[PDB]
């Protein structure tokens, strides 16, 4: 009940504090007493390359009784039956209330590299391991190849990898940084690197300030959105037109075959973001909105949706502009609609034409001169919104 | 022979080439007219991204064929 | 967390709005993030006749990550491994946050009729399907015959069918309609049908108003109950006697072998319904009570329980009045105690004698005259509660 | 021979018949006394529902046997 | 006068009937099509269970109505 | 709806009221709609000696629809397929809303001793049972031997046994009884037993009062703790020193390799118990604290932790004082750290030296004289805390 | 003087003992009946674990008390 | 100038590279070590997806940076 | 020969024995000095609990060996 739950929360806090890369576990959806463990086959095992899942059920009275833990993935091992039950005794008779689920976890992870043919759960496998190790390693490798390597497991594992990566990225940079003097860019690069440093000089010629965004894969939509709202933070009529077209855009999308109730929320977040800018609030407040996870992300989703919408609407125009044999809608389903997918030139033109707005992008990679060349595309317009492109990443520029 | 290249902005450009002209050469010829540096260019002929080393007749680009210009610009 | 749950609720709303007959899904008991899908083998498949179950786990962060979906039922197919993992990529890399679980569902349902030997999950089955279709169809049919046809499955499938049916019925008619002029009945029948129309004339002679009920199988108990409470909505002494006998009825039932704690709740709903009528409230309020799902249904359950109780109490009287070799208690367990089972004359007499009350029923089917003959059974009494019987359905009549 | 038929309401009715009388005929004879139309009647003799075509001696209904009358009335 | 009956799959059968046709007659036509014995059939119109011995006209089944075939499975 | 949940709670109440020893069931962790049933193979079955698990999923609408129940353990039986589905029809067509999950449970338990070859789920097994009973019994016994006898279930079964036992013990005695005149001890023993009665006379010589504790296995730590706090309920300086050493003890433990966040809660309960005694409250209040389950138990856990801590700290001293080839830390992990494990002399000396306090124990078993000899161990001290040892059980004594 | 001991099943064994009997002696009688080796036995009276070398009289086990047989299973 | 690349397991590979090396060149060295075909590789530095045809110097990968190997798995 | 026995309380006792002296005899000799009755004593020599029947040279206890005294005291 009460203290059991509280304790479970404490344990999850501890496990989150010092995350194991090889074996981690956590609650399934809503349920606190039901956890799923993902443990990786240790290198220098037969189990190497495999991904093993466990289920963990915390008794209603906890810590006083040990958690019930079992492998869902089949595994060849003297201490684990094909029924899935784990035979180490800190899970049965030797369990103290002072023990942690983490201790149990690395107890099992340890049990993998170093089995225990002393008190075997599976007499035959014990015999094989104790006598002929060749056969044991071979069989275990085959079982890993079959049961632990499936196209499911691997999806979950890679998902975890991604999450770790942009969690580190998350703690590194905020979604949208405060307005920064771009002299800071000088620090990002080595003094050993002359060419980049001097292209930063050339960028310093044209622009006074820079606003960084997270390298989360959505950086273009995030930057584009923020800078383009902040642009109408003052202009009276532009806010009106933008609000109008953005309002009609939902109807266009719904009419284009998108299910209304799903896109309705994202549209709502978008329009609310236009609402904070409607009667002008200082840039810091809408920035505070953009640094909230789900609000910003919802906005990104909607911008991607608009992008895909206009892409499919004009589809016979873009059709020859895309590499590969993919159709336009396939391209939308793959490289635009889903989150965290990288964006390209096509995306920029599409979103720009979707909101009917102007964009300028400063390309900085390796120049023949220090010159970083601009790209303005509505064709030959006079854009008031500026973005800095460096390879793999978009940022905001302020003149 | 002369060739066509359509930019993503909607613009269309005519170029002066020959079947033995390399892709890099053509990208330079695009830099002449549109002022865009070659390393920022990715051009596609019928779904296939053209590599800098190859020539025109390598990809079977004949008289009055149409290319498609897109900027590098991949980020997130 | 939060918005994820809200979204899941929205998706369930959408899926409930336009129910698929072939493939539907829904939450398991309490859990919102755990759903079970029941998908029927499409006709003109090898999978025809089979019933396939899926499990669906919504990630704690939703829509941002795709739901995890897998077949629990084994199936022969190039895109689904015997591990159960589904290989279409709207579940992996191509997932947009704007997609619905319904889209996924019919994506799989579509994947059944039209497999995908392009990007196979199971290379061998892919080879078989791509080369020899005979063997594929045969094997797939055998696998369906084995795994998908079990005596567990068909029950669940038919359950789903029933649920779909009375969901449509539910959206069609309310549990208890407002008091209606019975001229409305004229609309229910074709002008082509003379005999019925004229029997409606004859019914119009005797009765002014009609109150319809849902054709859910419980219509008799629902109508009987509502009209008989509404009858005591005024009469002072009758309410008292009814309340007394209904109160003692619980004790009689408990003494008759029914487990008290179960029937206690139903008895409570019943007595509360007598309580709303105790100090008179306008008919509209108790009607509002009768249009609540679980309240009305609980009442129906209790009325069925009373019916069964008095049926078994007097059992040697009714014993020869029932078709078949069933005993009286078997008849109760089959045709009365369970919900949604049709009711007959025996039920009416039993319930009437159980509450010691009067009932009149107007039989309207096909007359020799326009005459729709009444049936009053306590024998030769003067009933103040009137019901209209049409084949398969009971309704309330108001003089 | 004469026969007995018990209604579900508790009433008992005596009828005048002969072994060769059809079920429909008897249902008519019930309509005479109790005023209930035949098509609304289902009568049971010892657990078995009697079909309209058959006679009395078909179901082995002898002198002073007892039938059971129930109304059609199946709904929900 | 033709009728529509949906099966468990969502599959719809079309049937040639007259308002005066018996329900068991209809179950028989369904048997002639699908192969399901009549006794394994339970028919539903507008939430109402259809008695074997009644007629479509009795249940107010008009031209182009939609029925339901629910299979009563032997308890095994 | 929620009435479903309420009902489930009622059913669990009923099942808990009259617990079946052979077949019981209950919720899995947090989830109310997911239960696990443990049913024992009845004696005089082939299934004798086996332990069979069931899963029970209550439909979101309950009681109106029957619970879905299935064997997870494989079983040989004509009415249960190796798929796990149970074929009795109170689970399908014959289900009344008035039925209880208990009725279902003993319906299945009954289905084990007396199968049903009438309406078979598994035609072949039905044929075998109906024709050759030898083969049926033999096969069924083999299947029991394989699937139902595994090292995974037996743990759960024995766990249940233990829980039943100290539930009865719990309802028998409170954790800590009120201060009692020890004349009550005279009642505990037969008049037939002279020797014990007279040793009670001799105990009556030395001590006026007695305070009993639960025979739960923790009785020593419980008694020791309570009496030693109640001892400082007055003394001013002793409370201070005890509080100091108990406060430092946590740091010593954490430094000794115990994970801090786990032992932190137990330490907190301990220090709070010292806090209730800090500014003196009457003995009855801290007693009221000791009769709360989890508070008292948390305290016991911490005392065990201290015991283990000082045991390992001085380990080379105690090393030769322990029977068996176990090392000291193994002895701690086995006979001290876990709950409900019996305590010995080693434990007492260890805890005493851990808190640096004095203890006296009156040994009463069978004397040559009436003499019950005292044991005071800090060596030759003057202990103000007294305990009564009878075989298998510790109690508190008051002079 | 006879004693009662419940097993895991709820099955009860009756035993012929004297108050001066050893616990291991009792475990031995239980072995003679059920076949469970003494070392696999753990006996419980009134929540108390019974030492092998003590006597019933030591634990206050009087006529017709109820014991408990809990099997310590080898850790496998 | 040497670089570090972490795999799915948390396993770290060390690589000998120069700032002017192609990304596909690096993917190729990783293939030479682990055996993962280059097309099954997706490399990540500082949250940025690395284009096959660019150079380490383009992405600001300096001495002893840490890369990430994420496997794009065929959709099955 | 004389012997050493260390109590758990920290105390150390010297005893007067011979190799043929039984364990029970020694426990009595401990009862003389420390006043603790034999049946309450469990003494250990190098990890092994000494049984009452055996002698000293049985367990190979030589001159000036050290025993360890612990009380029976097992409860819960």
């Amino acid at each position: 009940g009460a203290m059991a739950l509280k304790r479970i929360h404490k344990e999850l806090n501890d496990l989150a504090r010092d995350p194991p890369a090889q074996c981690s576990a956590g609650p399934v959806g809503d349920d606190m007493f039901h956890w799923q463990a993902t443990i990786m086959g240790p290198n220098d095992s037969p189990y190497q390359g495999g991904v093993f899942f466990l289920t963990i059920h915390f008794p209603t009275d906890y810590p006083f009784k040990p958690p019930k833990v079992a492998f869902t993935t089949r595994i060849y091992h003297p201490n684990i039956n094909s029924n899935g039950s784990i035979s180490l005794d800190i899970l049965r008779s030797q369990w103290s209330p002072a023990l942690t689920i983490s201790k149990v976890l690395l107890s099992i992870c340890s049990l993998l590299c170093d089995p225990n043919p002393d008190d075997p759960l599976v007499p035959e496998i014990a015999r094989i391991y104790k006598t002929d190790r060749e056969k044991y390693n071979r069989i275990a490798r085959e079982w890993t190849q079959k049961y632990a390597m499936g196209g499911s497991a691997y999806d979950e594992a890679i998902m975890a990898q991604q999450d770790r990566i942009q969690q580190e990225i998350a703690v590194q940079n905020p979604l949208v940084s405060e307005r920064l003097e771009l002299s800071v860019l000088y620090k990002e690069y080595a003094e050993d690197d002359n060419i980049y440093q001097q292209k930063i000089k050339d960028l310093h010629k044209k622009y006074s300030y820079i606003r960084k965004t997270r390298p989360d894969g959505n950086s273009f939509y995030r930057a584009f959105g923020f800078s383009h709202l902040e642009a109408l933070l003052d202009d009276s009529k532009e806010l009106q037109r933008f609000k109008a077209v953005s309002a009609k855009s939902k109807e266009d999308l719904v009419s284009q075959g998108f299910t209304e109730f799903t896109i309705e929320d994202f549209h709502n977040t978008f329009m609310d973001l236009i609402e904070q800018v409607e009667k002008q609030t200082s840039v810091a407040d809408l920035l505070a909105s953009f640094n909230d996870q789900s609000t910003s992300d919802y906005l990104v989703v909607y911008l991607r949706l608009l992008t895909s919408g206009y892409l499919q609407r004009e589809s016979k125009f873009f059709e020859h502009f895309i590499e590969g044999g993919r159709t336009v809608k396939e391209f939308c389903q793959q490289e635009v609609e889903p989150m965290c997918k990288e964006s390209d030139h096509i995306h920029i033109i599409a979103l720009a034409q979707a909101l009917s707005v102007s964009i300028q992008v400063e390309y900085m990679d390796r120049g023949e001169g220090g010159t970083t060349n601009p790209h303005i595309f509505p064709e030959g317009s006079e854009p008031k919104v500026y973005l800095l492109y460096r390879p793999g990443h978009y940022d905001i520029l302020y003149k | 022979m002369q060739i066509f290249v359509k930019t993503l902005t909607g613009k269309t450009i005519t170029l002066e080439v020959e079947p033995s002209d390399t892709i890099e050469n053509v990208k330079a010829k695009i830099q002449d007219k549109e002022g865009i540096p070659p390393d920022q260019q990715r051009l596609i002929f019928a779904g296939k991204q053209l590599e800098d080393g190859r020539t025109l007749s390598d990809y079977n680009i004949q008289k009055e064929s149409t290319l498609h210009l897109v900027l590098r610009l991949r980020g997130g």
